[PDB]
């Protein structure tokens, strides 16, 4: 049959320190034994101070952190530019992730 | 009365006035012609400069269907883009069935029946524009004039809008002086020299000319428009003429 | 009516919407029909859901 | 008085939008003509032409509906090619469905609904055309059954329609009261083409150039239409005799 | 585009008038004259074959149709609007009746579904009620003969004998008087022919007049034989030649 | 086991009078010829209400299709409508039929597989019985076949059907379609499996069956007075 | 007169009533000016109070980082347009990763503001807009009608009293075409443009409403004490 | 079995004649040429019921496009049979080879497989049977061949396919397409089995 | 698991001389347990029975759906169903769920009241129709029954004989079933009188 | 008669201008802005002194940090409200936070001009 998930392995790591955060992550996507490239970024800068990673299946990710970036962009457009606190893209990412409750994106999301 | 109140209402003479008093529309628009000549088809415009902050160059009239079909027309500027609109939608669906891109009596005939639909209710206004279109397919060059009563025929020449008076006089010689026929760089300076003698309807505003073309010889037989040097040379023959 | 109107088969006023009902008609006859043939409908609609 | 715009009855019975899309019909100042051979249906058509800008050969009333039926219409061409397009699918449609090609008779039946519809239906409009269907039909030999904005349909041992067309009908009336059968007693179709373009010539008073007329022909299992150079032939011939 | 005539244009009048349904009447009063006549052994429906041309060759269009084996119907009024009826009413017997019960409708059960049909082009959105009045003949193995009249309305009435169109208040008279409850179907064929011949102005003949009978089954016309209980259509349009035979007699 | 056979002058089919829910006989005398229209019959094999149903829903629709365009009815036309309808249900109404009969265009023979295939032949045969007939068919079989020889055939094709197979049984039923002739339906044309006489009686003496109540049943609607 | 019903209905003249009852909208409306060089692109609008404790309507509207609008007209039907614009440029971005076109952004609009010209039942719009914008062939400024018509200029103006800023703007064109790489002196040249279009009433700090686009400069607006510097 | 070889003159159409249910010929004599306009025909394999189903649509397409546009190219006729083909391939078992002729581009082949994809060839083969074939027709087709050359190399080569394949055998059918019309060939076992 | 034996019960019909009969058990069970022994089986619109097995929910369902035609049918023909027209709608209404299907045996018993000829017909689950001349057969003891019918049945037996013959068949057939008996319930049917007897069986 | 969607001569949909002629028959409601807070004062209006004015309700909660005063046809407000509240609620759900006073108005307005035929 075909199956529409995937791993594309690499490992991210979030720290919070008193007045700043990192969010870290290798380069290397890989598919079973093969490395497919050495330097794919996977922690992106969103906007609004806010740094997103999506780590599993590569497709979900990319689409996941499209569909937030897009959520930044119309936030902005509802309300008169107001930057987006973390609690509020943490809340706004809940409902982006479980929309595809019945066919989840397979990844593991730190901001 | 009250017969041209309502769309697809015949009248006690066996006329839709709404499809009628939309061919005023199209009168009151700017002069728009088409010439077919030896291999291919050729497109011209007249553009009204309104102020000098128009751009020149810029505000774009003719427009490709596929890539071997040029659509121009005179009247509501924005129904002709509604119509042009529909055509690329037929000629994509054709394609996409027959593989072959669509013949321009075929297309014809897809423009006809889309435009003679909105005259058989009242909940549709007929469209506010004539189009001239054309191009080269298997079966050679063929050139389409469509009114908004859905009519159409194929035409040696075709003009519409405010100079189309002038502007079939002018076809009407070229058609008699050249019956052996015209060649396509010929149409091109032809098609400049009509505009600028059909302009003096339109004389209050100067004008920008704007042409393009369909020939199996000069574009390979795609739609292409007329630029550069090759446009100069025919405002310079046009210019020349008028004086 | 009329003396070549066959009556023994006529129904124009008096209509069965079950056995335990009918209806006299007052109006146009086909108007009146639309609505018998939907009472017929409903009257065995309940009967078929309560057995009564 | 909104009983004269949409197809509601008047006080007196009548449909004035039906009566008023039949005055479209004669719109275009074209008259054409249908007639029966033994072997064939043949169909004449004038052909007017007034601007020179105009490309002639696109220039056509007549329509190839199926490979059998053959269609000339006598209304505004608008209306003429949506009949034309309507019957070329449901021909198309009806010999997928049930396997056999369309019988003329059935087509202009089918067609005639429709019409009908357009005349009981307020939202759609009649179209303001007469639709004459021609071939011959493998059950009922040559035939012609002609369709108007009333959605009224029959067939025609011959027939005549447009403004002139009375003087048509009168002609043909006398003639088959004269040799007394329902068709041209030919062999050919040229001689029943020549007996086409003569009684019309005879019935309108004009004579007729190779540009001025157009001509179908329906033989059993194909019709098609006559180029210029093939009428100039059946011109020549009718001259001479 | 859509049909946006999603509202009634039949509606009543201050005067309590239905005015499309009392036009619609008005357009089968200019309709040609068309009759119907119950003998004790079967029914008559008849009418005139008005030629719109001499070149029309007037045997194609048929006034008279088949509806069942066992049903036969007449108009006065709008042909096209008979002839889509006239489809309507074929698909109904089988829809609504034969693929369900696996035998014909009876004559009542068939004109209550074709009334239904007129009823709702009366009341429904953007349309206008059909211009006809049918005269429906039928036979049935547990009513027997019968003969059915529906007018644009949905109306309908069972009738010994009836006429409607041009010349029905006259015919109507002529057949009260003939009618009596002892008619075989030759005498109701004899009456319905005299009766007719009042109406017509021209030719008066075979060739010009549409006759078609309700009587006994016609094995003959069944077009299979082997089940003794398939008896044939009851069902018979009369040729050109059977009714000049009996206008000799006339 | 079901056949079809062409010959000069028309077309006739055969089949057994026997269907089977598993190993049990259901019913000794079915009938499985069907009338399409008057001179369009088929015989089906498959499923015993599908093959009933597609044939009654196809020869309604025939029957319009025939009033509606006045002229008697072709079999490439119920050949059609029922491909079309069964390839729709992707073999789902598990259909398998015989379709002969004279129209206008002549005589004609077609087979129906149930995914919504169609065959063209002088010689078919149908069903668990379709090898046994298709045997005595491919032995017997000529060009130019007479009535009298093209029946002989038919039934001898379908006897190879009742004897051979356990899934075809009884009697043999015929429909003989010939051009320009009324189709004549020969029901139990022949009938070489009827049962012989019982040893004994097994009518009971009156009273032998222990009766708890007994009671008149009201079939008649409600009474006057 | 009989002809303006409703916009399915052409006049004798082949005149659309609605449309042109729409187009009247736009003139009542405040006014606002467009104008461009080769490297930046700016729109000026004076916004429009209903009393003194009121406070000045918003006039100008962001689509996306390169491209924006200015409104004259019914406001609601600025905000259902602005929002197609912003879906249109939003749709180029996510699925082929290119901005959109100015050029082809008054193409999308053209054909929106149409259907509701042909079809019973609906209405024009009642507002026209001023789109500027810099994409891959430089700065842009298009002006909208609820007729479907879109024009690319210059420079222009739309509103009550506009026609006193388009002459002014048909005189600096020479001028004001040629302030390359000076945001600053461009917007001077847009606010002594629709200078020419005040009567009694003066450029006031919650009065004036400026949005500039450029090579390196996002679609950005200014109010309040960010406009004082030009008064 | 079933192949469409060009030649100079136009291009042949060639099949074998059996249906099968498992082990069993359903039909000895089957027509796996059929006609989907006067000179564009289809070799069928796979599915009896959907080649059927298919190729009576495609003849519906193409007789609707003839009323509108004329007479449509072989290309066209092969694009409908892909459309078909690749939008319903979940639902389908059909491998069609279509083949006609033009006077403009003379003898055309187009092979469609199960996936929906169009290759044009200058011939191709196609169904079970095909299989056995592939060493002998690539080592005898030459382009530009006679009318008389080619019928030999169809012939030779669905002999060969028939005698190593139990889903092919019967007759040899064929159909011959030029500027001349339309001749259909058959050949019986006695002549094609001692080749 | 297999919808069809669930419940459990029996029907048969058989014709004599001038006469019907149509016979069956009393029993429904969930698989092993006997839940009833009053559920009768047989049904009666007018002059037409309809005897049903199988799944007993949709044995109650066809019988309240058979009466909701049969009553519309009556009041719109104004005449009472007959056998052969009833089969026809039994055999319409079970194709219409093709895909779908009711689980049950449905059996058509009655005399033709205008003809005088006794009817009698049985279908499968998806509406195909078995007219016999001599008996029906129906339910989990088919088999049974079958060999019962096809010993016991000879053609043109008097009501009071057919009543002997029809009794014993059922009765015999239903106690080499484990899903039937709890009692047994006979209808004799003849033109214009029906008798309805209760049968003393075993209750095991 | 005419469209519903109609533009008058001077550019005005007529159906929105008759409306604001409505909302002048209406109770008189009040507003005033302040730095410490925003006041909301309605004239009650009861038609009798039967009427129980307590349960005259023109000033309504929308959310915690959101009131609302109406004037005009009251009843129609209802389902203003009602989007209204929906509104604050599904933005909080959606961003766990306030939602503004601004994005909260200009939502209840997009439904002013959803009307036609
Ligand atoms: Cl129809
Ligand atoms: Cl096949
Ligand atoms: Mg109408
Ligand atoms: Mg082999």
């Amino acid at each position: 049959q075909f199956n529409p998930y995937g791993d594309n392995g690499g490992t991210i790591l979030g720290i919070a320190g008193e007045d700043f955060a990192v969010l870290a992550g290798d380069t290397r996507n890989i598919t079973d034994y093969s490395i497919n490239s050495r330097y794919e970024p996977k922690v992106f800068d969103c906007g609004d101070n806010i740094v997103m990673s999506a780590n599993g299946f590569a497709a979900d990710g990319d689409a996941l952190v499209k569909r937030f970036k897009n959520s930044v962009k119309w936030y902005h457009f509802d309300h008169n530019d107001k930057k987006l606190s973390i609690n509020s893209a943490a809340r706004n990412i809940q409902h982006l992730l479980y929309g595809k409750r019945f066919f989840p994106y397979y990844v593991h999301t730190i901001i | 009365t009250g017969y041209d109140l309502s769309n697809s209402v015949f009248s006690p003479d066996g006329r839709n006035f709404q499809v009628e008093y939309a061919v005023k529309a199209v009168e009151n628009g700017t002069t728009s012609i088409g010439i077919k000549c030896n291999d291919g088809v050729v497109f011209a415009v007249e553009k009204l400069i309104t102020s000098k902050l128009l751009v020149p160059q810029k505000n774009v009239k003719i427009q490709v269907v596929d890539r071997h079909i040029g659509c121009v027309y005179s009247g509501l500027i924005p129904d002709g883009r509604h119509l042009v609109n529909r055509g690329r939608e037929e000629a994509a669906s054709f394609k996409k069935l027959y593989k072959t891109p669509i013949p321009i009596p075929a297309f014809a005939d897809r423009l006809g029946q889309y435009v003679q639909a909105h005259t058989l209710y009242n909940s549709v206004r007929p469209f506010g524009v004539s189009t001239i279109f054309g191009g080269v397919d298997k079966n050679g060059a063929h050139l389409y004039m469509l009114e908004p009563s859905g009519s159409y025929w194929g035409y040696k020449g075709a003009a519409t809008g405010k100079g189309r008076q002038s502007a079939k006089a002018e076809l009407e010689k070229l058609v008699d002086h050249h019956p052996e026929g015209l060649s396509a760089r010929e149409a091109v300076k032809q098609a400049a020299k009509i505009i600028y003698l059909a302009h003096e309807d339109n004389k209050e505003k100067d004008f920008e000319l704007e042409i393009s073309w369909c020939s199996l010889s000069e574009t390979n037989g795609l739609h292409k428009f007329v630029k550069g040097d090759l446009l100069q040379e025919a405002i310079d023959f046009a210019q020349k003429e008028i004086n | 009516t009329s003396t070549l109107l066959e009556q023994d088969t006529s129904t124009e006023k008096l209509y069965k919407l079950n056995d335990k009902i009918a209806v006299a008609v007052a109006g146009l006859t086909a108007d009146a029909e639309i609505l018998i043939n939907t009472a017929r409908i409903h009257a065995q609609n309940y009967l078929k859901t309560y057995n009564e | 008085g909104y009983d004269r715009h949409i197809t509601i009855f008047s006080p007196e019975g009548r449909l004035y939008q039906v009566e008023y899309a039949f005055k479209a019909t004669n719109q275009t100042n074209i008259n054409s003509l249908a007639v029966r051979g033994k072997d064939c249906t043949v169909v004449i058509s004038q052909k007017k032409v007034p601007d020179k800008l105009l490309d002639p050969t696109t220039v056509s009333y007549i329509f190839c509906i199926s490979r059998t039926i053959g269609m000339v219409v006598n209304g505004p061409i608008p209306d003429a090619r949506n009949a034309a397009l309507r019957a070329k699918a449901e021909a198309a449609e009806f010999r997928y469905k049930y396997g056999y090609d369309m019988p003329c008779d059935v087509l202009a039946k089918r067609m005639a609904n429709l019409s009908q519809i357009y005349t009981q239906r307020a939202y759609m409009r009649p179209l303001g055309v007469i639709l004459t269907f021609v071939s011959v039909d493998e059950e009922l030999g040559p035939s012609i059954y002609k369709t108007d904005p009333a959605g009224y349909y029959v067939g025609y041992k011959a027939t005549a329609t447009g403004p002139k067309q009375q003087e048509i009908t009168t002609n043909l009336e006398n003639h088959f009261k004269k040799s007394k059968i329902d068709h041209i007693n030919e062999e050919s179709w040229e001689k029943v083409v020549e007996f086409a373009i003569t009684h019309m010539i005879d019935a309108l008073g004009t004579e007729f150039s190779k540009n001025d007329l157009e001509v179908g022909v329906a033989t059993k299992d194909k019709f098609f239409t006559l180029s210029a150079e093939n009428i100039e032939e059946r011109l020549v011939a009718i001259a001479e005799q | 585009m859509t049909d946006r005539y999603s509202f009634s244009l039949t509606t009543f009048s201050p005067s309590g008038k239905l005015g499309q349904i009392d036009y619609a009447l008005t357009a089968v009063k200019q309709g040609v004259t068309s009759l119907g006549i119950k003998a004790t052994n079967g029914v008559v429906i008849a009418t005139e074959k008005k030629s719109s041309s001499p070149l029309a060759m007037s045997e194609t269009l048929s006034k008279v149709s088949l509806l069942t084996p066992d049903i036969g119907a007449v108009y006065s009024g709008m042909g096209p609007d008979y002839r889509v009826l006239v489809d309507k009413s074929r698909k109904v017997a089988h829809t609504s009746y034969k693929r369900i019960y696996g035998e014909y409708p009876p004559t009542k059960l068939l004109v209550s579904e074709v009334a239904k049909i007129m009823q709702e082009a009366t009341q429904s959105g953007g349309v206008r009620p059909f211009g006809v009045s049918l005269l429906i003949a039928g036979h049935d193995e547990f009513n027997g003969f019968s003969l059915y009249q529906v007018d644009p309305s949905g109306s309908y009435f069972p009738w010994k004998a009836t006429a409607i169109g041009k010349g029905s208040v006259a015919a109507k008279t002529f057949l009260e008087k003939r009618w009596n409850d002892e008619l075989e179907l030759e005498d109701a064929i004899h009456i319905a022919l005299l009766t007719l011949k009042e109406s017509v102005e021209g030719e008066f003949n075979g060739d010009t007049i549409e006759l078609a009978i309700i009587g006994d089954e016609n094995p003959d016309l069944l077009g299979y034989t082997g089940i003794p209980t398939d008896k044939g259509p009851r069902f018979r349009k009369l040729t050109s030649q059977e009714i000049n035979d009996r206008l000799e007699a006339l | 086991t079901i056949v079809g056979v062409k010959f000069n002058n028309g077309v006739v089919i055969a089949a057994d009078t026997r269907s089977t829910q598993g190993p049990i006989v259901a019913d000794k005398n079915c009938a499985k010829l069907h009338r399409i229209s008057p001179k369009i019959w088929c015989a089906g094999a498959g499923t015993a209400a599908d093959t009933e149903a597609v044939t009654q829903l196809i020869g309604s629709n025939i029957e319009l299709h025939s009033l509606y365009t006045s002229r008697e009815p072709r079999v490439v036309s119920a050949l059609q409508m029922l491909k079309q309808h069964l390839f729709k249900y992707q073999g789902h109404i598990g259909a398998y039929l015989i379709v002969a009969g004279v129209d206008p265009t002549g005589s004609h023979l077609f087979s129906i597989h149930a995914h919504g295939s169609t065959d063209v032949g002088y010689y078919l045969s149908l069903g668990s019985g379709s090898l046994a007939a298709m045997a005595v068919l491919e032995s017997h079989w000529k060009q130019d076949l007479t009535k009298e020889e093209a029946i002989k055939l038919a039934s001898d094709a379908i006897q190879a059907g009742i004897w051979n197979d356990l899934g075809s049984g009884s009697n043999v039923d015929v429909c003989v379609m010939e051009i320009g002739k009324d189709a004549e339906y020969l029901r139990n044309y022949l009938t070489p499996n009827v049962r012989e006489e019982k040893q004994k009686s097994y009518k009971f003496p009156r009273g032998t069956t222990a009766v708890l109540k007994e009671s008149i049943v009201n079939i008649c609607d409600i009474q006057e007075e | 007169n009989n002809y303006d019903g409703d916009t399915v209905t052409f006049s004798p003249t082949g005149r659309l009533f609605q449309v042109e009852y729409a187009l009247e909208a736009i003139k009542q409306g405040s006014v606002t000016v467009g104008l461009r060089s080769n490297t930046h692109a700016v729109l000026v609008a004076l916004k429009r109070n209903a009393d003194e404790l009121s406070s000045y309507q918003k006039k100008i509207i962001k689509c996306d980082e390169h491209m924006g609008l200015s409104l004259a007209g019914l406001a609601p039907d600025a905000r259902v347009l602005s929002n197609y614009l912003r879906q249109q440029c939003n749709y180029s971005s996510l699925v082929f990763n290119r901005k959109l076109a100015v050029e082809r952004a008054g193409h999308l609009l053209c054909d929106k503001a149409q259907k509701n010209t042909q079809s019973y039942g609906g209405r024009p719009y009642g507002v026209g807009l001023l789109i500027i914008g810099y994409d891959k062939s430089g700065a842009h400024l298009l002006e909208f009608q609820p007729s479907g018509n879109v024009t690319e200029l210059y420079g222009t103006a739309i509103g009550a009293r506009s026609q006193g800023a388009k002459t002014y703007l048909e005189r600096t064109l020479d001028t004001f075409i040629k302030i390359d790489g000076n945001p600053d002196e461009l917007i001077k040249a847009g606010v002594e443009a629709i200078s020419q279009s005040l009567r009694d009433e003066s450029l006031t700090v919650d009065n004036l409403s400026i949005a500039i686009v450029g090579k390196d400069t996002p679609f950005t607006i200014y109010d309040g004490e960010a406009v004082a510097k030009y008064i | 079995s079933i192949m469409a070889v060009t030649f100079k003159d136009g291009v042949i159409l060639g099949a074998d004649s059996r249906t099968t249910t498992g082990a069993y010929i359903a039909n000895r004599v089957t027509d796996k040429l059929t006609r989907v306009h006067d000179k564009i025909w289809c070799c069928r394999s796979g599915s009896a019921a959907d080649t059927q189903a298919i190729a009576d649509i495609v003849q519906y397409h193409l007789e609707l496009y003839t009323s509108q546009y004329g007479t449509p190219s072989t290309e066209t006729a092969a694009s409908v049979f892909k459309e078909l083909c690749y939008e319903n391939k979940d639902n389908l078992t059909a491998g069609i080879i279509v083949a006609g002729y033009d006077d403009k581009n003379k003898g055309e082949v187009y092979t469609i497989p199960l996936g929906g994809s169009v290759h044009k060839l200058p011939y191709a083969i196609a169904g079970s049977g095909s299989t056995f074939i592939y060493g002998y027709c690539d080592k005898n087709f030459r382009e530009n061949m006679s009318k008389e050359e080619t019928v030999d190399f169809i012939k030779h080569s669905l002999s060969q396919a028939i005698k190593w394949d139990g889903s092919s055998g019967g007759v040899i059918r064929m159909v011959v397409l030029t500027a001349a019309g339309v001749e259909r060939l058959i050949f019986y076992p006695d002549e094609y089995e001692q080749l | 698991s297999d919808p069809s034996s669930i419940n459990g019960g029996i029907v048969v019909a058989m014709t004599g001389k001038d006469c019907v009969a149509i016979a069956c058990d009393l029993r429904l069970g969930s698989q092993s347990l006997g839940v009833s022994n009053k559920f009768e089986k047989i049904f009666h619109y007018g002059h037409v029975f309809l005897g049903i097995t199988g799944l007993a929910t949709d044995v109650t369902t066809l019988n309240e759906m058979f009466r909701y035609k049969t009553n519309l049918y009556k009041l719109k023909e104004e005449r009472a169903i007959e056998p052969e027209t009833f089969t026809q709608l039994v055999s319409s209404s079970l194709y219409e769920r093709r895909f779908g299907p009711y689980f049950v045996g449905p059996v058509v018993a009655g005399i033709n009241s205008k003809s005088g000829k006794p009817f009698i017909a049985g279908f499968d689950l998806i509406g195909c129709i078995d007219e016999a001349k001599d008996f029906i057969v129906s339910g989990t003891a088919s088999d049974q029954l079958f060999g019962m019918c096809e010993s016991l049945y000879e053609p043109n037996l008097e009501p009071e004989d057919l009543f002997e013959t029809i009794s014993q068949a059922l009765l015999n057939a239903a106690d080499r079933d484990a899903l039937s008996g709890w009692g047994a319930v006979v209808y004799i049917i003849k033109k214009d009188e029906v008798v309805k007897r209760y049968l003393k069986m075993r209750q095991d | 008669d005419r469209g519903v969607s109609t533009f008058s001569p001077e550019g005005r949909l007529f159906q929105v201008e008759y409306s604001l002629e409505a909302i002048k028959l209406g109770s008189t409601a009040i507003g005033i802005a302040t730095k410490e807070g925003v006041v909301l004062g309605v004239e009650k209006r009861a038609t009798s002194p039967l009427l129980e004015s307590d349960s005259i309700e023109k000033i309504v909660e929308i959310d915690r940090h959101i009131g609302c005063a109406m004037s005009g046809l009251t009843a129609d407000a209802r389902s203003m409200i009602e989007h209204a509240r929906t509104a604050a609620v599904t933005h909080n759900l959606y961003y766990d936070e306030d939602i503004n006073v601004e994005s909260l108005t200009q939502s209840v307005c997009d439904l002013a001009l959803r009307f036609g035929e």
